[PDB]
């Protein structure tokens, strides 16, 4: 119902990047689908993951192996890692949610802009 | 030594193929000739009480007195094909033979010190630790197999040998040899009957005695050299460089009746009618089982192509199942693929049992002859086929299926789950195995019984689940679910790994399901089934499938006992 | 994976006019499909789903139509709120995928 | 008449089984002996042109000039195994000969009067109208059988005439009038030669010459009568009461090089050597097709077992199906039903089809003997056997099935779906049946064959569509399913049903789902299973079927080509 | 969305029952499923069947044959026959509509009661 | 078919307590239950789908809790209003069953 995003804004080459999406007003452990989106300069949207209610997770696969997405339910956080960075993961990143019953992205967060360089 | 006598014996089986025949063999080699339908082989059976006695209509006695119950287990009979266990050795043969039929009072070393000694009297010494013919591996001479045969009924040390053709299919040197052999251990005082196909005069020369028969009758009866002298008397001559085997055959060949009046008008049936008128279990049923038991495993391992085969398959299959079926996921298609590969390893169970048909089949004669002779009791021997070869070889595959594709394919991941999933399979195949037991034994040939079995598990197929929705059916076809082996295992399986689970990501319906026709759980996919969600739900399969295994081993024991063994 | 293709990547237009704009989907989407309305500096706001259904908080004048491959968005009477940055989205297979975009101007 | 002169043959296969022989064999009676793997009939196939000329290397001369090219079509030759046509008559076996083999400008009146002729000879006019031997029917004995044989190569009057062990497996006086039969046939000036084993010296004394073979080495050729005195001046004596067959066979057994050299230092080898030194299509393509689709479609309801029990299991399997699924519903379940019943019946249409393996292994020895004899061409051949045997069988469990359960089921109640369906089915089993016969094709056992038949389709099965949902499989392995015949037809089964359809009571999905879950139509069931919507979404499944059965059946007829045969 | 029934509420027995439900504010052959409901005397109340928004029929098995559902799709019209009726027959008859995608009966009519004598 | 049984056929209250109304299925429902409050005179009016879910236009005096085959339809602090007859059902198969109903009544 409320996401927010946060982490460092600036990652070195070949790194790992971490962000966290933090949830009020509902229960990340209750019913939906928590997803982290980004966009590219040049504007292009891309769908990486999300994990489920329930824990279980899905990965886009053009991000093979380099993505894992976690959560804390005790303080209502999902994280993203997104390891071995490239220059072309320069992109502004936003966490969404999905309901399942409709199939859209309901709600999303403020967006957090990452660069990778050095 | 043993005088075996019959007198005016008549055989009607109601057609009448044994007519009024009489006769006395004696010791030393007794020969029976004729047309292959002639009757020759008929009176073989009859004198060694290889027949049912409701034909029988004569006197039979040996010395003088009538045949005693355990005739047939103090007389050798030698089968025409032989029945020698090919994967086994001579001495592997003839120690199983010793150890089921000499007394067990005896010890181990007086029974291989008579293996010993039989050994060296048919001259087996030299492939004493050799195959015998093995269709896989290269066995020893035909002779030799022969030999192995002969060998096998004189453990016992009989009074009285009988053999069915002991030369048909061998070569002539072979057969001299063969006939020489016994020719030797006539002399001994032991008493040797047989019946033979085509003799040459090299074979002909070493007989004692000679019954001639033709369409159920006797032509002659007496001593075999004066055979040419009675049919010279009776108006035939004999040209030069003619067997006089072949002369017999000929003037039979061209009647009978004629001729047998003939036979009834000469001397030989005088004093042959006068000398008749002035004549007028051993084990225990644990050794029998632990014997038949280590026998067939032996069988088992010796002649491993089958095995093999079907072993090599389901790795094979295993293993191309775990890259189809690689990862299954909580979402749209999870339902379909869970039970897509279950529904296949139940039916693949069911129809890979089909080759059970083999068990009893293809042992039927070396069955018959070994229980006539009262190597071991009916039940030994089906439990003992039971422990070697059905229950191993049914087992392996439901091992080897679980533990490769459980954790390719990711199924619930408890220990439970994945017990009950081999022990499912395992009980399924099970009784498959049973069910073509059941329907196949006590037969000659085995495609009457594949046929019924393909057809009974492709309607057994349609009734697991999967193909029908089995809650739809008509009620006056759908009890017809009942008999179905697959269904069991099918919705054990699928009681055992559906529950629990949620497949509409993002839409939680443990709670309550939104909208009317998703099917979102497992709970959900199982009532729609029919299937019951209690834990009575999974376990009453495990009870249907084990009274059906009782119920098959039942039904094949019962065709085992009752067959006739004749 | 299902790729999105929107016709125009920009499209000149006066207030008042109408506009139409094209998504074709290279497999069948069966109406799973939605529009997103992007403003500068903002994250992408739902504005239709199951290509028809208008979000609450949207004008009438939002109206989407389609069906097979073929989908379209259609505004009558442009006004000056309604300007940014458009995309479809299919949800019908998992690997979820956006068009490339089409950003509204005026003239 | 004829005069065939062999001299210093020689054959390797490169192990060497014909050694240095010559000889002369004259019209009449000439007869080879020997043991079974001496060479006597090695000899016979390499003088009948029956061998491959790559191993020969003597010369073979009649009349002294070389064989020429249709020597083989010019002389008949009688195999060992009969291969004359059981469901067929004396007289229709003759005709199918004549009609092939003797020029078609001939009318069918002199063929008539020639066919007459041989059956006076061979004194079959008692049975010229009776089906030999069938083993579901009674037949003629088997001496009228091997009369048979002998008339159909009689009916091109050949001047040499081959016979392979013309005795074996037949009794003495059955033998005996075949070789008085042959006996009477060579006094006429035709040049007869034959192998036989063990015979009688009433058989002996018929020969007007005698070659005799052992270990690939001529041990004696000569006049048959003076066998006896050779090996008496060799230094062997005669016993009375002997047969000389046996005895020449008793003198081999017991040394071979000694007896090759005594036969070269002999009189006869020095007069046999003087005389070698001194002398020193028919019908068009449409006939052959026509005539043995007529004689496969005769053999075919003649012996109709295996046909009968195909289709009473076709309408069995019907009648139940039709009482499983009657009446489909537009509900939950609808989806699952029709799912279900398309696929079986799919992959039973794949599964009946390996009984096609037995096309051409069944008769793959009477294929060769009749092609080596110039009957036909493979390609007529080919087509005729497709054209009888498969097209029909083939075609009448699609049109049942359909027929059967469309409407009980209640499929969609249009004509152009009912038509698809049945031609659907139809092309699934030509599929299938050509790639059994192009796996199978040319060989002579069919366990491997069915064994990889079995294997495969299993494999097909599961690429289908229903129990793995295709749209999952990771790319690498993706791409196997274009190999799957079931899947095509599934596919299209698939297509043509479901179009059209709803199965959510109440709720109208068609303009739009309102719940994201919920498979409300048959156009969402088909997109999720990956199936195109459009029109050549169905007919491409057609246009790959096709193009399966044109490779495979020319697969199955270039093995037949290149198959070997000799 | 409104629903009214209507027909006679006198049967003799062995005759047929005939009854008639209009509907509007709704297309009968746009969306739902229209159903007939009995409630007996000694009030149980008992489901007969439906007729789906493409004319497709789905009757209780406990009134086999004697039951037909049709529609007239140009005035907005669903009928109900039940033939053959007997003094059990008696009862209150209603009209009720089900969506499907929530599965409830949503919308009823008044109800008309119908007397089986003589 | 599905037989629903309620297990009071009738129930005596005062104003302001505690009801409590029980039915059991013959076989699992999975939440697919609904409950319906008739008035003497006319047509029975849906009161709880999805045996949980309340309807709009009643009170939150209302509410319903089950799973498996035991369901309850309870009632904290009854009032005048709520004086009549309910009855469950069951929508999870297509031969639709009515519970026998519960007749509240006031002492
Ligand atoms: C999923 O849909 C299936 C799955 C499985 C089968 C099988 C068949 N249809 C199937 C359809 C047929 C049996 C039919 C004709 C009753 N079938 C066969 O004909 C072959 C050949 C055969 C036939 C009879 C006796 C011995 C062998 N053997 C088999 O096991 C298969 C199994
Ligand atoms: C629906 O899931 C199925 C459907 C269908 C089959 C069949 C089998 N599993 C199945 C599983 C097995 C073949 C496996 C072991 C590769 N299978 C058999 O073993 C028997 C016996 C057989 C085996 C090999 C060669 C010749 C005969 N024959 C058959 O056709 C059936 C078909
Ligand atoms: C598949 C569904 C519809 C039921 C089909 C299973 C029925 C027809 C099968 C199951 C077990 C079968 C029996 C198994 C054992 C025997 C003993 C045999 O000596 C004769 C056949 C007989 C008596 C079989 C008859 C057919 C049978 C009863
Ligand atoms: C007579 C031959 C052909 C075998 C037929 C016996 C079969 C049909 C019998 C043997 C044991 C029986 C099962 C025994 C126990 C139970 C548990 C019960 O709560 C439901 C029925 C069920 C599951 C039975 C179904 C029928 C059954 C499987
Ligand atoms: C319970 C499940 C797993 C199967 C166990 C069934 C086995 C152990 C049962 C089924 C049929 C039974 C056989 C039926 C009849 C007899 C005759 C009796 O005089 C000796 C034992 C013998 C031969 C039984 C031995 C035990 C047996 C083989
Ligand atoms: C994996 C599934 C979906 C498809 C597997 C089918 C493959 C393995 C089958 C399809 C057609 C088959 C071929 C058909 C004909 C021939 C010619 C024959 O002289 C040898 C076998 C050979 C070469 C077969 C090999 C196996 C084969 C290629
Ligand atoms: C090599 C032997 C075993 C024959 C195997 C040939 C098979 C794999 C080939 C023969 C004809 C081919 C088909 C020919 C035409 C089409 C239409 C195209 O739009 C999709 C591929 C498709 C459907 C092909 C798939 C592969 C196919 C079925
Ligand atoms: C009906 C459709 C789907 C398939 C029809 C294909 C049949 C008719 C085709 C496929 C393979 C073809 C054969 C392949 C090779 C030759 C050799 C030539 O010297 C004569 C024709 C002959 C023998 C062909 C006859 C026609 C044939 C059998």
């Amino acid at each position: 119902v409320q996401l927010q995003e946060s982490g460092p804004g600036l990652v070195k080459p070949s790194q790992s990047l971490s962000l966290t999406c933090t949830v009020t007003g509902f229960s990340i452990t209750s019913d939906y689908a928590w997803n982290w989106i980004r966009q590219f300069p040049g504007k292009k949207l891309e769908w990486m993951g999300y994990i489920n209610f329930d824990g279980g997770t899905t990965y886009n696969p053009s991000l093979r192996g380099r993505i894992s997405i976690t959560r804390d339910t005790s303080k209502n956080q999902f994280f993203l890692q997104l390891r071995s960075v490239t220059p072309e993961d320069t992109a502004t990143y936003y966490c969404a949610t999905f309901y399942g019953a409709k199939g859209t992205l309901d709600y999303w967060g403020q967006g957090t802009s990452v660069t990778v360089s050095s | 030594g043993a005088v075996l006598s019959f007198h005016n014996i008549c055989y009607r089986v109601e057609k009448e193929i044994l007519s009024n025949i009489n006769g006395i063999m004696k010791p030393g080699l007794n020969a029976i000739l004729g047309p292959t339908g002639g009757g020759k082989s008929s009176l073989l059976d009859v004198l060694a009480a290889r027949k049912d006695p409701s034909g029988l209509s004569g006197d039979v006695l040996i010395n003088g007195a009538p045949r005693p119950a355990n005739f047939k287990c103090n007389s050798g009979y030698v089968v025409q094909d032989d029945v020698v266990m090919g994967t086994l050795t001579v001495r592997e043969n003839l120690q199983f033979s010793a150890a089921l039929r000499l007394a067990t009072t005896m010890t181990n070393h007086e029974k291989n010190e008579r293996i010993n000694r039989v050994i060296q009297e048919l001259g087996l010494d030299k492939v004493a630790d050799s195959k015998v013919g093995t269709q896989f591996i290269r066995g020893v001479s035909g002779g030799e197999r022969k030999r192995t045969s002969i060998g096998m009924e004189l453990i016992t040390d009989p009074s009285i040998l009988f053999l069915d053709e002991p030369t048909t299919g061998l070569d002539s040197s072979t057969a001299n040899a063969v006939l020489l052999l016994l020719k030797r251990m006539s002399k001994q005082g032991r008493t040797i009957i047989f019946s033979i196909h085509q003799p040459r005069y090299s074979i002909f020369k070493l007989f004692d005695s000679l019954t001639l028969l033709a369409s159920g009758r006797l032509m002659f009866h007496g001593p075999a050299q004066e055979a040419l002298g009675y049919f010279e008397s009776a108006g035939y001559h004999c040209e030069a460089y003619n067997n006089p085997a072949d002369f017999f055959l000929d003037i039979i060949n061209g009647l009978i009746e004629k001729l047998a009046e003939i036979y009834v008008n000469s001397s030989f049936y005088k004093e042959t009618k006068a000398e008749l008128h002035q004549l007028s279990y051993t084990t225990s049923f644990c050794h029998q089982l632990r014997w038949v038991s280590k026998r067939s495993f032996k069988n088992l391992l010796g002649n491993p192509q089958a095995s093999i085969a079907q072993i090599i398959v389901t790795v094979v299959l295993g293993l191309v199942i775990g890259a189809i079926y690689f990862g299954l996921k909580n979402d749209s298609t999870g339902i379909q693929n869970r039970a897509g590969v279950l529904f296949f390893l139940t039916t693949n169970q069911c129809f890979s049992s089909v080759s059970a048909v083999e068990l009893f089949v293809v042992e039927k004669k070396l069955f018959i002859h070994e229980y006539i002779s009262g190597y071991y009791r009916v039940s030994s021997y089906f439990l003992g086929k039971l422990l070697s070869d059905l229950l191993p070889m049914r087992m392996l595959p439901s091992i080897i299926f679980t533990c490769i594709v459980y954790f390719m394919l990711g199924l619930k991941p408890k220990a439970d789950a994945f017990f009950v999933m081999m022990f499912t399979l395992m009980m399924v195949a099970y009784s498959a195995s049973s069910m073509a037991l059941a329907i196949a034994a006590g037969q000659s040939v085995v495609s009457v019984a594949t046929l019924l079995m393909t057809i009974c598990f492709v309607f057994m197929m349609i009734f697991s689940g999967l193909l029908v929705n089995l809650t739809t059916i008509a009620s006056w076809l759908s009890w017809l679910q009942y008999f179905s082996i697959p269904r069991y295992g099918f919705t054990a399986l699928q009681h055992n790994e559906f529950l629990g689970q949620n497949f509409c990501p993002g839409l939680n319906a443990t709670g309550n399901n939104p909208c009317n026709y998703a099917t979102c759980t497992g709970e959900e996919y199982l009532v729609k089934q029919g299937i019951d969600l209690s834990p009575w739900g999974l376990w009453k399969n495990h009870v249907a499938l084990a009274c059906m295994i009782v119920i098959f081993l039942t039904i094949a024991y019962l065709k085992l006992l009752f067959l006739k063994k004749y | 994976d299902i790729v999105l293709t929107q016709s125009p990547s920009s499209f000149s237009v006066s207030l008042g006019d109408r506009v139409t704009i094209s998504c074709k989907a290279s497999g069948y989407i069966l109406n799973r499909l939605a529009w997103y309305q992007q403003k500068p500096g903002n994250a992408p706001r739902l504005l239709i789903s199951g290509a028809t259904s208008l979000e609450t908080g949207f004008p009438s004048r939002f109206s989407g139509t389609g069906s097979g491959k073929d989908y379209t968005l259609s505004i009558s009477s442009l006004q000056t709120e309604d300007v940014g940055t458009y995309y479809c989205q299919q949800y019908w297979s998992t690997p979820w995928t956006f068009g490339g975009g089409t950003k509204l101007e005026i003239r």
